[PDB]
């Protein structure tokens, strides 16, 4: 099938370069224009400018012209988004989508964000949070995972590998202190918990860590 | 041209009651003076096929009533 | 550069109504030639990229239900939903590729309104894993409730406690439409252990009295 | 036209 597939998260200190990846599938990439356009953190998006797949000619939105490169590569279908000289306000997140003749924009990819920053990564702790010893009986039963202390942005939280997908809450992130904190909630039937293991599951890219949390009662 | 001496991101907060009773609420982001046109605007939108449009303003004109009469 | 104003800014609206969205551009997107609009509507969920609905200005994608409706020619163009569901809650943005650079609007967000939802309120003591680090959060959920406005209040042995606590809320959530909020309360152990009683109250529209919920920690 | 990627509705001309 077509698909877009970029590159992971990336966390950059100011002054630094990154250079992220988009690889095509599923159509002949040489035969349709790819653009890139970025969306920083809750406001909007705005178009970068597009590479030539054929030509390899990259054309420029002024507001990008200087810092930012497209490039290919085109035997691997892959299309490249360079930022140098990275300041604070690059962080955002990057789509690479590919434009048809009539205009818009077919497929995109699921977009690749970038934090500049100078505070360090650090792997978060992943605490299971069980109902306390004691109010009974609730025909629910609420269930959650608490995500600390932890740098940079994401995590992806899912439950029982992604199985649990209903009554599932995981909220955004809050940062403090350098630090982030996150939380997750899923609210199943008491017939299957403690019967059938709940896990959270939890991923920090930057750290490369997956934390398998099993919630048990206390 | 956007001001860069002076201000205010305002937001007016307008009640849609149309003529059958349902009512929907919309929001416009801008200065004061772009945002109130916006809901005009959008009030003459939804007039061409909800009907004529009054209005009730308050909180300096930061909310707004619009009734369409429908039809 | 072709400017692209769309509004409302937002717009909530009740399950199968007909809500109407409005993008105006700077300049006419209309080819001479082609007769043509290039202007296109997609739409953006929470975490996920943009996806089109709409181009030429009224040429429904492939796969998109006949319930999106594009019009307009010229400066003036609207996208209509005319039985509007909780799958249609998120941003939706027109962009204008007339003439580059292509530009979009700011994006009008779509909530949907519902019956109004008492919260359903958990609250959880640190975990004993945490506690072996010196650290103590009491978390507590407020979720599935309506409207979206919310208060939350801790209370150690009775008292108010303003220090150490950390919001985060859900964006209407895309089954029920109701919203979600995640409260917590970080203390170092010491603290945590010297207190026995904790507690947060919500406050909702849906109740003139705060729903409660706690634990004593001499019963844990 | 002398191109197969376009960007831009203003250039493109009836297919013909």
């Amino acid at each position: 099938q077509i698909q877009l597939v970029q590159s992971g998260p990336e966390l950059k200190k100011p002054g630094e370069t990154v250079k992220i990846s988009c690889k095509a599938s599923g159509y002949t990439f040489t035969d349709f224009s790819m653009h890139w356009v970025n969306q920083a953190p809750g406001k909007g998006l705005n178009w970068m400018g597009w590479v030539n797949t054929e030509t390899g000619e990259p054309t420029y939105a002024d507001d990008f012209k200087g810092r930012f490169a497209f490039s290919l590569e085109t035997s691997a279908s892959t299309a490249y988004l360079q930022i140098n000289s990275l300041k604070n306000e690059d962080t955002a997140t990057y789509f690479c989508a590919r434009f048809l003749l009539r205009q818009y924009f077919d497929v995109w990819g699921a977009g690749t964000t970038v934090t500049v920053s100078s505070a360090k990564t650090t792997p978060p702790s992943v605490y299971p949070l069980a109902p306390g010893s004691a109010a009974q009986t609730n025909s629910m039963v609420t269930l959650g995972c608490l995500v600390k202390g932890y740098f940079p942005e994401p995590v992806t939280v899912t439950w029982n590998s992604g199985s649990l997908s209903s009554g599932v809450h995981t909220f955004p992130a809050v940062l403090q202190s350098d630090l982030y904190t996150l939380s997750s909630s899923v609210t199943v039937p008491s017939s299957t918990w403690p019967s059938e293991t709940v896990t959270c599951n939890v991923a920090h890219p930057a750290s490369s860590t997956k934390v398998d949390k099993k919630i048990v009662p206390r | 041209k956007t001001p860069e001496e002076p201000k205010e991101e305002v937001t007016i907060k307008v009640n849609l009651i149309f003529a059958d009773g349902k009512i929907q609420t919309a929001e416009f982001k801008g200065t004061f003076e772009e945002a109130t046109a916006e809901a005009y605007r959008y009030a003459d939108l939804l007039a061409k096929v909800n009907g004529e449009w009054t209005a009730d303003l308050e909180d300096g004109g930061n909310c707004m009533n619009i009734k369409f009469a429908g039809k | 550069d072709i400017v692209m104003s769309q509004s409302p800014s937002s717009l909530a609206v009740s399950a199968g109504e007909k809500v109407t969205m409005s993008c105006k551009s700077s300049q006419s997107l209309l080819n001479s030639r082609t007769r043509k609009n290039y202007l296109a509507w997609y739409q953006q969920k929470p975490g996920q990229s943009p996806k089109v609905l709409i181009y030429w200005a009224s040429t429904r994608e492939s796969g998109v239900p006949d319930r999106f409706t594009g019009r307009g020619s010229g400066t003036d163009f609207t996208l209509t939903i005319s039985s509007v569901q909780a799958e249609d809650q998120a941003v939706y943005y027109c962009k204008q590729a007339y003439i580059p650079p292509l530009t979009f609007g700011a994006g009008t967000k779509l909530e949907l309104k519902r019956a109004d939802a008492a919260p359903t309120v958990s609250i959880f003591p640190p975990s004993s894993e945490q506690l072996t680090s010196g650290g103590a959060s009491v978390v507590c959920f407020l979720n599935n409730f309506y409207p979206k406005d919310i208060n939350v209040k801790w209370k150690i042995d009775g008292s108010e406690r303003q220090n150490g606590v950390l919001n985060s809320w859900t964006d209407q959530d895309s089954k029920d439409s109701t919203y979600s909020m995640s409260s917590t309360l970080t203390l170092t152990k010491d603290e945590y252990e010297r207190h026995n009683s904790y507690t947060c109250e919500a406050t909702h529209k849906t109740s003139t009295s705060p729903i409660v919920k706690s634990f004593n920690r001499n019963e844990c | 036209p002398g191109g197969g990627q376009i960007v831009g509705g203003v250039y493109l001309l009836p297919r013909r």
